[PDB]
């Protein structure tokens, strides 16, 4: 798994990758794991697939019961200490999350960085999974944040393919999503990475790539 | 009484209880609460006997957390119950959420508590009616009213206590809207003091900003 | 379920304790007498009952001794809970209970009784009578569990003449001997088979050859 | 001084809250339950209290081969069923097997026992007849003060004294009756108490043939057979 | 139907229970309270052969309490006080302020006119102490939880007169002796006595923290000096 | 006692609550193929209050809305029960909760101060619930008495009888949803005393097209007056 | 090896109608870091009762504000001094109350038994309430063995304050200056009935 | 990993503490927000140990502190609020214990400026100069050394910068980002220093 | 004493256009014995969904036995039978129940929605899961996914047919259960193939070697 999220001049932008893997055999290369928690924030998944996605449905659960009682849409910040606080009831459980919230608020585009240890990191670019080291080398050379919506979608799909490409967990395809103002947009539904290997470091495709 | 059912259905349909409640809430002082563009000013009546009671120890203006205050009419013990699970309830809030608790939220907490009481065996209903002014996630100003039953409602200006109707009949023909905080101050006064004896003893005014609540000093008053 | 059966009247009282009051008021007759080098505790009591069986005067700890006028039952209870609390406290601290405050737990246990739900007072008052390293203390424990410091007193029957008789008879500086005198006399006026003594060395209760001596 | 507390006893050794809790029963709908050596059909008067009103459930599926109708207060109707269904359902899963139907309502008559026993609890104000076929067709009815009893023919509720009669005067039938035959006759016993389909429910069970409501097509049918 | 509500609203919004409790302690003996500028005093009115203060009570070093009504719950609450005082110095390794120590009696005490089916307490008290934040504080404290701060009050029998007495005597910018003369003045003003005995008094006071207990014969003395004036 | 039969079989406590329900602001339910419609009158009781700041119709669910009658503090307690089950359901399920089933939730714990397998009284609120699911629109009625019927047009509130009368006599199963905005409004109308106008009334409306619970705006409010006969 | 973490020692001594009770100052960290100097494990309970606590410092802690809650509630109570010997059992069965999960402490109690006469009154205990009541001294703390060896070799029966505070002082710096993990100074309390004095001597600091 | 830092002068008091936030061998941040905890009433609680259990430890002090300090509508004193932090971590201690090492510091009227130092294991006590982590054992002796009671608060600073240094060029970890807060003359000033 | 054993045996599932085929074999053995010869793993919850697990057969027993008790109750209180969707949910839900204590049981939700299409949804012990047009838990997973990857996805073939029909299909899921007899020694004996559509469930034997 590799999962990423940086905030930029537009917005939120997140990607993923598709592949679940049990040991060194690779069960699903069609996993979603941007997981939506309500109309305006998102969450990835890293680690667990079992607890981050029972996890993130019981927050968008909690979510849910308390725009309803309060008649007010939730903040990233509050979403992320409530999912802190639950994963931190089980400490010592086991449990394995690696969650990033990203989202719209009154209070502006947030992100946070939650982890079943019970982190509660708030900053505008992350990355977990196995491939997140690659991920961030990527997008930290080459992170600006007036950066066009064109311009970040290909910035975070160039990171994806390369922590796919260096990483054994992560490959499969690349998904991208949008968060605005008004919620978000796939603006890549999914690309299977195998393409992206010709288009980037192999294009002429006469020989084995040599790394 | 354990477990005792207290409060019960009529045969008319009405929960006594809860009209014995509204009672000891009509038997208290008074209190008025006005609402501003980005201010309240909460003025509340006091009774103390002069040169053996000491005047600081009593406090029905109370601030409940960072942002949000509130002051009552009723049964005194009661008030300052409901006041610390108010405060708890605030903190927890602001713990779980990791946001300060909106004005809107912990009057309906104090609604919802005291509509438990109302209705758990074994419980009295709290004797105490509450207006509760504060900040809303949005920064807007609201002020609430929370009644003995458990029925909440907000307002742009509410009196409480004994002589209550009174005093919003007062006010009906009284607010102008949007108004400067000095004669804000001076609407909150000359509405109270329909009903109470006029003296600066008999009063006691804050004013609630973002920044936080001031007590007026009484040289104003006078 | 559980709810008070003493409850305040409308004047402020506790009617209960009031009629608790009364019938420890109409019970058999005890007393004690503090001297200046000891304490007494008196008490006055059909050809088939055996004596050493229904002994109102009792032993709470080597030091310490305890009678009642009221109910024998409640009686009962209640030291078998004043043994226990004066074992507690020597587990705790490796030494005999101080008598002021074995008279405070058992005070705050009779309390108890009047204010828990679904529990009558006990029906009983009690003369404590100890020994510490503070001297002879001789308290009194209501049945409303309020306990009085006393140089000498009755608590049973026709006890308003037994009092005036011990405040006329009553001088502080008195051996234990002329104050156990005067506990006969005054017993005597309440009315050796009917006299049971204890004195405080470690309590003892005295024998009826011991006492019939003194009858004298 | 004696109906105050479900707990206490009148001096004709009389229980007058568990007999209220009874009396409940009588201001339900009608219902009827026949058996014949192989079906049970079982058919109530759906309650309407307006013309915009939808009728009223009548009747309830425990399992595949157990229903029952009631008659009283709905919401002791709703817990009971629940109870029930629970109840079959966990037999079904620990076990591999259907629950012995005399077990069931022997549960349920605890049940109703229970509630009668204790101050702080009321007992059940409703009447529930049950319908099943555990190698044998079965009517079973329960009662207020945890009795229950074991019918060839039943009814209870509002004016069930004509059906009453109409199911004694024709007992004899209802055993060698064919199943559209024994369908009419509790028609017909339902009717004595007064049908269209939206007022009427109707519901069979018996061998090979699990328990299941009749459709509208034909109830509507079976009524105009009654006509 | 043996059950008689305890906790139950009257038809006026008041409590037929705690009222009762207010009237047994208007019954009980006359206690009283007031500051100076050197401390805090309380005095109170206490058969022959009894032996032993019954009317105030040490809570703490810095904290003390005139009890009126029963005396059993008087003790309870006084027990329980002393439980909270000292659990507060094990949490926070500082003495606990008077108004706290006040108002989680008063706590105990509302809870059970809110709770359950049991009596309220039916005691009243005037706790005096001292603390850093606050100076020198006096707290009266009904059976219903409610509480007040004072300069000076009175509570039990005829404590109007008291109040009366004290509102006309008590000063600002009075001594400890002149304090426990007024105390003394008012103490046998309440009992209707040109002077008062000096067997049915019972003075204490605490000073920055001390607390004296005063015996029959430094009573005496006072008595003397009020005599004198 | 709360768990007492009468004599005729009925509990006291429900019946009590019977009354209960017929006092607050009147309602009124619709149900037609394209969707439900609830539209309740507001008695504002003064100028000074936040008229949005009372509601009378709430949104269960997405799909669900509700409008209250009686006692408004016990009716906020069951709305917020059925949100958390509602929710709880869409957790366990991942569907929107059938309409009936969220009625009998509320039922349940409607009647849970009997104790029969915890609130201590009967409710004493008259709910009338609209939604839609996977059966299309529909709309029920609760009441105190624990039982639920299922209306095509139903009223609550002090003017039910009358909304009941005018319903019944002018709808139809073959109607517009336009029409049934028109008709709850005209019932409106003629029951409340304070004249209709577009801050007077709420309506919601929860539509089969997109089954979401929409409420009305000030605009959408004044078309249908200007619609009005 | 808890005890290594914080260090630390105490040492009670008895004279005629006096008594003294020293300790070090240190309060370390992972046995070898030095993080405070001014951290005495003396504590008094009241005139005639101290304690002095030795091993890890959040028990010390603990185990002293518990102390205080109960000396404090019983003296109320009482309204009049607890005694020492009382003192020393009710601390023995609140350490032995948690036998399985202790607080490793290892405290003596010090002070004088009033019958006036005042006769001193020592004793020392383990981690659960191990009475070892002594009359001439008492040691507790990582140092034990030093220690021993000190008032073995140097102990005098019946010195007046100046000769125990000398004697006292000695034992406990010449103990200190073989131990590695307590010192960085030594405070010394010597009781008599009618005052108390003390001190904190000049010591290694390394 | 967490290196906090502690000064404390008489009339002054000065916490400091580098601001990465890291997640196994990447730093999740270079400028953290999780280690200082200012409480209403001019104290703080520095804490460093682990992000999840600093985040606990550190609101549930904090929510505490406020709760009582709301209560009684009163300021607590800094020397109530360590050792009621003392008293929470050595409760916890024996159950699902939090790893967080402390220093709490504050100004009072009735004690002045005021430092104290706890471990994880809750042993605290007051101190005029304290660390925690690794680089307290690189910093501890330049405090010793440069440390007088009378320092002003720009000669602390500055020996802050001293401490900063070696941290950069001793400590394994090139330590660059601080943060200081500098409670003194009533007002608690927030710096960052870099290098 | 280690709670865990694995009786071995394969289920495979392959969606359609309007068809879903879970194919299952039936020997039940403890290490390299034999129980029985007949053991069948698939359990029928509705006309239109079925559920197939490999694993320990006491858990996969007891989980099915609750799913259709659940089934059976949710049709009894919400009178409608679940979707397949949301019986998917419900064994999310009921898996992570015991997400400390997991059934050893991998499992294979086979069914026809409302929407007359094939799905697939494959669960791991814990409650992990996607949707999947074709799937294989059991000892033969890592034998047979593959084969499925190579016929129904043709991800490395330039030259694809798509046309599939029920026959093919059935003809094909044969021959990847044959290979999974032939080398997996815990696949073996009969096999039970379901085939849901629109018609309902339809169920065939298949004689596998026995060996
Ligand atoms: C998010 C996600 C993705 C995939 C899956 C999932 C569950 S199954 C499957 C496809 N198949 C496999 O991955 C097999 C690989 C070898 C190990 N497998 C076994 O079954 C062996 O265990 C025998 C008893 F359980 C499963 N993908 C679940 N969630």
């Amino acid at each position: 798994t590799t999962t990423l999220a940086f905030k930029f001049k537009d917005g939120i932008i997140v990607a993923v990758d598709s592949r679940a893997s049990m040991g060194s055999f690779i069960s699903s290369q069609n996993v979603e794991k941007i997981i939506e928690i309500n109309k305006n924030i998102l969450g990835t998944m890293a680690g667990g697939a079992a607890d981050c996605l029972y996890w993130e449905k019981y927050l968008g659960k909690i979510i849910k019961i308390y725009e309803l009682r309060n008649n007010e849409k939730i903040s990233v910040r509050a979403a992320s200490t409530i999912l802190s606080n639950i994963l931190y009831q089980y400490k010592g459980y086991g449990l394995c999350c690696g969650i990033i919230l990203s989202g719209y608020d009154h209070t502006g585009f947030n992100m946070f960085y939650v982890d079943d240890s019970g982190k509660k990191v708030e900053g505008n670019l992350f990355s977990c999974g196995s491939g997140s080291t690659y991920a961030y080398s990527i997008l930290d050379s080459a992170y600006d944040y007036n950066l066009n919506l064109d311009q970040a979608v290909e910035l975070a799909r160039n990171a994806i393919y390369h922590a796919t490409f260096r990483d054994g967990g992560s490959g499969g395809k690349v998904r991208v999503f949008h968060i605005h103002k008004n919620g978000y947009d796939k603006i890549i539904e999914g690309e299977d990475v195998f393409d992206l290997h010709y288009h980037y470091t192999n294009p002429e495709q006469k020989d084995q790539y040599v790394m | 009484s354990y477990d005792r059912a207290i409060t019960v259905f009529s045969p008319d349909g009405h929960l006594l209880q809860v009209e014995h409640a509204l009672e000891a809430v009509k038997k208290g002082g008074c209190a008025v609460a006005i609402k501003s563009s980005n201010f309240a000013v909460l003025a509340v009546e006091k009774k103390n006997i002069p040169k053996l009671q000491n005047p600081k120890t009593t406090e029905k203006l109370i601030k409940l957390d960072e942002h949000n205050c509130l002051a009552f009419a009723g049964l005194n013990a009661d008030a300052r119950v409901l006041v610390n699970k108010t405060r708890l309830e605030c903190q927890r809030y602001y713990l779980n959420m990791d946001e300060p608790a909106p004005v809107d939220y912990i009057a309906k907490y104090v609604a919802k508590v005291q509509q438990k009481f109302t209705h758990r065996g074994g419980v009295r209903p709290f004797g105490i009616a509450t207006l509760i002014a504060g900040f809303k996630n949005n920064k807007e100003i609201c002020i609430y009213q929370t009644e003995p039953s458990g029925i909440y409602a907000a307002w742009k200006a509410q009196a409480i206590g004994k002589n209550a109707k009174i005093v919003q009949e007062f006010l009906e023909k009284n607010y102008q809207e949007n108004m400067e905080q000095k004669d804000c101050i001076f609407l909150a006064l000359k509405a109270i003091f329909e009903v109470v004896e006029l003296s600066s003893k008999n009063v006691e005014v804050a004013l609630l900003t973002e920044k936080d609540l001031t007590f007026i000093e009484e040289q104003e008053i006078n | 379920y559980s709810f008070s059966l003493t409850t305040f009247s409308p004047t402020g009282k506790l009617v209960q304790i009031e009629y608790a009051l009364n019938r420890v008021s109409s019970s058999s007759p005890a007393l004690g007498i503090r001297a200046k080098n000891g304490v007494i505790i008196a008490t006055e009591k059909n050809e088939l009952i055996e004596e050493n069986s229904i002994f109102k005067i009792q032993q709470i700890s080597e030091h310490i001794g305890i009678v009642y006028a009221g109910m024998p039952g409640d009686f009962r209870v209640l030291l078998k809970r004043a043994r226990k609390e004066a074992i507690r406290y020597s587990l705790q601290y490796g030494s005999e209970i101080l008598v002021k405050e074995l008279v405070k737990i058992i005070a705050s246990i009779v309390q108890e009784f009047t204010q828990t739900g679904g529990v009558r007072p006990f029906g009983l008052s009690l003369l404590i009578c100890g020994v510490d390293v503070y001297g002879y203390h001789l308290y009194q424990i209501d049945p409303s569990g309020c306990y009085f410091n006393w140089m000498a007193t009755c608590v049973g029957k026709d006890y308003q003449n037994n009092m005036s008789f011990l405040e006329k008879r009553y001088n502080k500086d008195i051996e234990i001997e002329d104050a156990i005198h005067t506990a006969i006399l005054t017993l005597k006026e309440s009315y050796e088979k009917n006299i049971e003594i204890g004195v405080a060395k470690p309590f003892k209760i005295l024998t009826q050859n011991e006492i019939k001596d003194y009858l004298i | 001084l004696y109906d105050t507390d479900n707990i206490i006893y009148s001096p004709e050794g009389r229980l007058y809250q568990v007999e209220y809790a009874s009396e409940a029963i009588k201001q339900g709908t009608c219902a009827v339950a026949i058996k014949s050596k192989d079906y049970v059909v079982v058919s109530g008067l759906k309650k309407c209290i307006s013309k915009l009103s939808f009728p009223q459930e009548k009747i309830f599926k425990i399992d595949d081969y157990i229903g029952i109708s009631m008659s009283g207060i709905t919401s002791d109707a709703k817990v009971l069923t629940k109870f029930m269904q629970n109840e079959c359902l966990s037999h079904k899963f620990l076990y591999n097997e259907n629950i012995n139907i005399e077990s069931l309502v022997r549960s349920v008559a605890d049940k109703y026992q229970k509630n009668t026993q204790k101050s702080s609890k009321r007992a059940f104000g409703v009447g529930l007849m049950i319908a099943a076929y555990h190698n044998e067709p079965c009517i079973f009815e329960t009662r207020p003060n945890g009795s229950y009893f074991e019918y060839d023919a039943l009814s209870f509720g509002a004016r069930s004294h004509a059906s009453k009669t109409y199911l004694e005067k024709n007992l004899h039938l209802f055993e060698e009756c064919s199943l559209e035959e024994l369908i009419l006759h509790c028609l017909k016993a339902l009717k004595c108490s007064l049908l269209t389909i939206s007022n009427t429910a109707l519901a069979v069970v018996g061998k090979n043939h699990p328990w299941q409501e009749i459709s509208s097509l034909q109830l509507e049918e079976y009524l105009s057979k009654v006509k | 139907r043996y059950d008689s509500r305890t906790t139950t609203f009257s038809p006026e919004g008041r409590l037929y229970q705690v009222e009762y409790a207010l009237e047994a302690i208007n019954n009980a003996s006359i206690t009283i309270g007031l500051i100076t500028k050197d401390g805090v005093i309380l005095g109170a009115d206490k058969s022959k052969l009894i032996d032993n203060y019954e009317k105030i009570y040490k809570i703490d070093k810095h904290i003390f309490c005139g009890v009126a009504g029963l005396n059993a719950d008087a003790n309870i609450l006084i027990n329980q006080s002393r439980l909270y005082a000292q659990r507060y110095l094990y949490n926070y390794n500082e003495v606990q302020p008077v108004s706290q120590l006040v108002v989680q009696i008063c706590d105990i005490k509302q809870s059970y006119t809110q709770y359950g089916g049991l009596r309220p307490y039916g005691v009243s008290f005037l706790i005096g102490g001292y603390d850093t934040k606050d100076g020198y504080q006096l707290y009266h404290t009904d059976p219903s939880g409610n509480y007040s701060g004072w300069f000076a009050t009175a509570i039990g029998t005829n404590n109007l007169t008291a109040s009366s007495v004290l509102k006309q005597e008590w000063k600002n910018d009075m001594t400890l002796e002149e304090g426990l003369l007024l105390a003394l003045k008012t103490l046998a003003k309440s009992t209707d006595t040109e002077i008062p005995k000096s067997e049915k008094i019972e003075l204490a006071y605490l000073t920055n923290v001390y607390q004296k207990y005063l015996t029959e014969k430094e009573i005496e003395e006072l008595i003397k000096l009020y005599t004198q004036k | 006692g709360v768990n007492t039969f009468s004599p005729e079989g009925r509990l006291f406590q429900v019946e009590y609550a019977l009354g209960a329900i017929k006092l607050g602001s009147t309602a009124v339910g619709i149900c037609v193929n394209d969707g439900v419609i609830l539209a309740s009158e507001r008695r504002i009781s003064s100028t000074l209050i936040e008229k949005d700041s009372v509601e009378k119709l709430l949104s269960i669910d997405d799909h669900i809305g509700c409008a209250m009658s009686g006692l408004m503090a016990d009716a906020r307690t069951l709305i917020d029960y059925a949100r958390v089950e509602c929710n709880h359901y869409k957790f366990i399920y991942n569907e929107n909760i059938n309409i009936k089933s969220c009625v009998e939730l509320i039922s349940e714990l409607a009647l849970d101060f009997s104790n029969l397998s915890i609130m201590s009284r009967p409710f004493g609120v008259a709910l009338l619930i609209g939604g839609v699911d996977k059966n299309g629109p529909c709309l029920w009625y609760t009441e105190p008495s624990g039982t639920n019927t299922r209306f095509s047009a139903a009223s609550i509130g002090s003017a039910q009888e009358g909304a009941e009368l005018l319903l019944q006599e002018n709808y139809k199963k073959d109607m517009t949803f336009e029409q049934a905005e028109i008709l709850a409004l005209t019932v409106l109308r003629q029951v409340m005393e304070d004249k209709l106008s577009t801050s007077n009334v709420e309506i919601c409306a929860i539509k089969k097209s997109d089954q979401t619970f929409y409420k009305y705006n000030t605009d959408d409010i004044s078309r249908i007056i200007d619609v009005l006969p | 090896s808890i005890y290594n973490y914080n260090g630390g020692c105490v040492l009670g001594m008895s004279g005629s109608n006096c008594v003294a009770i020293a300790c070090d100052l240190r309060l370390g960290a992972n046995t070898f870091t030095t993080v405070s100097t001014k951290f005495s494990k003396i504590f008094k309970m009241n005139n005639n009762v101290y304690v002095g606590l030795s091993g890890l410092a959040t028990d010390i802690q603990t185990l002293y504000e518990i102390l205080r809650y109960r000396v404090n509630l019983y003296e109320v109570r009482q309204d009049a001094e607890m005694d020492v010997e009382c003192f020393a059992n009710m601390l023995s069965s609140i350490l032995y109350s948690n036998r399985f999960s202790p607080y490793f402490v290892n405290p003596i109690v010090v002070g004088f038994k009033l019958k006036v006469n005042y006769e001193p009154y020592l004793t020392a205990y383990d981690l659960i309430g191990a009475k070892c009541e002594t009359r001439d001294f008492v040691v507790n703390g990582v140092t034990s063995e030093q220690l021993f060896g000190m008032c073995e070799s140097l102990y005098v029966k019946d010195q007046d304050e100046n000769g125990l505070f000398e004697t006292i002082s000695q034992c406990l710096l010449s103990a200190l200056d073989r131990d590695c993990i307590s010192g960085w100074g030594a405070e010394v309390l010597v009781l008599t009935p009618e005052k108390i004095i003390k001190k904190k001597l000049k010591a290694r600091m390394d | 990993m967490d290196t906090l830092i502690g000064l404390r002068g008489n009339n002054f008091v000065v916490l400091a503490a580098d601001t990465y936030s890291i997640n196994s061998i990447i730093k999740l941040k270079n400028d953290d927000n999780t280690k200082f905890y200012d409480i209403h009433g001019n104290k703080c609680l520095l804490l460093g140990g682990s992000i999840g259990d600093r985040l606990q430890f550190g609101e549930f002090i904090r929510k505490n502190v406020h709760l009582y300090q709301y209560q009684n509508n009163t300021d607590m004193f800094v020397k109530s609020f360590a050792f009621f932090t003392r008293k929470n971590l050595a409760y916890y201690l024996r159950r699902n214990p939090f790893e967080v090492n402390c220093l709490i510091a504050g100004y009072d009227k009735k004690d002045g400026y005021q430092l104290y130092w706890c471990d994880y294991l809750s042993n605290m006590d007051s101190v005029n100069k304290g660390a925690h982590g690794y680089g307290a054992y690189l910093v501890s002796a330049i405090l010793d050394k440069y440390y007088h009671e009378n320092l002003t608060v720009d000669e602390a600073l500055d020996i802050f910068k001293l401490c900063f240094e070696e941290l950069k060029k001793r400590f394994l970890l090139t330590q660059i980002n601080y943060e200081l807060r500098i409670m003194y003359d009533n007002k608690v000033e927030t710096q960052y220093v870099t290098v | 004493w280690y709670p865990y054993i694995d009786n071995g045996g394969t289920v495979i599932g392959l969606t359609g256009k309007d068809y879903v085929i879970l194919a299952a074999d039936t020997r039940l053995s403890l290490s390299y014995s034999i129980y029985t010869r007949f053991c069948p793993k698939i359990s029928k919850l509705t006309d239109k969904c079925i559920i197939g697990s490999s694993g320990m057969q006491s858990d996969i027993k007891t989980l099915h036995s609750l799913l259709q008790k659940k089934i059976q109750l949710f049709v009894l209180e919400h009178s409608h039978y679940p979707d397949i969707h949301v019986i998917a949910r419900l064994l999310c839900v009921i898996l992570y129940s015991r997400r400390f204590f997991p059934y050893y049981a991998f499992n294979i939700l086979a069914g026809v929605d409302e929407n007359n299409k094939g799905v697939l949804y494959n669960y791991d012990s814990v409650g992990s899961y996607c949707e999947a047009t074709h799937s294989c838990v059991g000892s033969g997973s890592q034998l047979i996914l593959p084969i499925l990857d190579n016929r129904v996805e043709q991800k490395n073939q330039l030259i694809k047919n798509t046309n599939f029909n029920l026959g093919d299909d059935i003809n094909f899921v044969k021959d990847a259960i044959t290979s999974a007899t032939e080398r997996d020694i815990y696949t073996g004996d009969k096999t039970l193939i379901y085939v849901i559509d629109k018609m309902g469930i339809n169920v065939n034997t298949l004689d596998l070697k026995q060996d």
